[PDB]
DNA sequence: AGCTATGACCATGATTACGAATTGC
DNA sequence: ACGAATTAAGCAATTCGTAATCATGGTCATAGCT
């Protein structure tokens, strides 16, 4: 800001991240996939309009997180909401022929599947909280 | 006070530039007193005006004042 | 490769600026700072006129990559 | 009582300028 | 027209729709002659 306001050019980074990553590594980088957590994640919340995510005036009924590290599949369900109360979810009818009741959903994706229903969606929101906190997704 | 017929239009503009892209952004600032100049975009009539401001003297464009004085 | 975050690659002006910076770091140069100057228009690329009329026989060229070389 | 030349109209056709959505080098 | 603190790939091109404006065909109305 001073050599700025007197009017000479202050040379280099403005920008100190970067700097100091050359300064770390100077030399090229071996990375690898595995070691590097990506998630993705899924929400599905239900209501009489559309939720918005400005107000978030819905609960949330459906939350999936894909987890690559483990490479693992979290699902959260609500069993109760004041828009309906629903039971479990069973993965065996999920993987049913859609004629049979079932979903359709590939077998091999389903091994990959860890369920945790919970009653209330603040006790699903505190596994969820805490589950990123032991999973930090990169 | 640095003026004449239409000055921020093309003159200092002209100037700046000139100086600038020929001798370099050194000789440019030199002549500011305390060597700070700086350029901004106006997009009103159909814009293109790059006014320059020139810290320490003043420009007071002559067309502007005769039209509002 | 840029040695740059993450996100950066969303915008070509922090990649490209790393990595310019990591090549002018390795031959002990400096870049200079970063300026102020205005948005402006200049030509773009060049396209024909055809005659919208059905043409039998087409060769096609092409220069590879030409902005770059 | 009917054919027909012509004015009004009502919409129709046509041209221009501008905003917008989409390619493609 | 001075707000004043600040920020992130580019241009050339077609095609359609809308809003504004001028020229006009089909048809209706007037009427005039037979
Ligand atoms: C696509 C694209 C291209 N360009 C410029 C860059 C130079 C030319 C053609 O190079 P392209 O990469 O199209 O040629 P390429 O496909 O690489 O060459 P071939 O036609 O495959 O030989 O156009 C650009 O500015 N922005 C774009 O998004």
């Amino acid at each position: 800001k001073r050599m700025e306001d007197i009017g000479l050019e202050a040379l280099g980074m403005n920008d100190f991240k970067l700097a100091y990553i050359s300064d770390t590594y100077g030399s090229e980088i071996v990375y690898d996939r595995k070691f590097v957590r990506v998630a993705n994640c899924d929400i599905e919340v239900t209501g009489d309009k559309f939720p918005d995510p400005m107000k978030a005036e819905y609960e949330i009924d459906a939350i999936t997180h894909y987890d690559s590290i483990d490479d693992r599949f979290y699902v959260f369900d609500l069993l109760n909401s004041m828009y309906g109360s629903v039971s479990k979810w069973d993965a065996k009818l999920a993987a049913k022929l859609d004629c049979e009741g079932g979903d359709e959903v590939p077998q091999e994706i389903l091994d990959r599947v860890i369920y945790m229903p919970f009653d209330n969606e603040r006790d699903m929101l505190m596994e969820y909280i805490n589950l990123w906190e032991q999973k930090r997704p990169a | 006070i640095f003026t004449g017929w239409n000055i921020e239009g093309f003159a200092v503009p002209y100037i700046m530039n000139r100086v600038k892209m020929i001798l370099g952004e050194r000789s440019m600032k030199r002549f500011s007193p305390i060597g700070r100049v700086k350029s901004k975009l106006i997009q009103n009539m159909y814009g293109s005006k790059e006014i320059y401001s020139i810290d320490g003297v003043s420009i007071l464009d002559y067309l502007d004042l005769y039209k509002k004085f | 490769y840029a040695k740059m975050p993450f996100s950066g690659v969303m915008s070509p002006i922090k990649t490209w600026d790393a990595i310019i910076f990591n090549s002018l770091k390795g031959e002990h140069k400096v870049i200079p700072q970063q300026g102020s100057h205005v948005k402006q228009s200049f030509p773009g690329a060049f396209v024909f006129e055809p005659k919208p009329i059905a043409r039998r026989y087409i060769m096609s060229f092409d220069l590879t990559s030409l902005y770059p070389s």
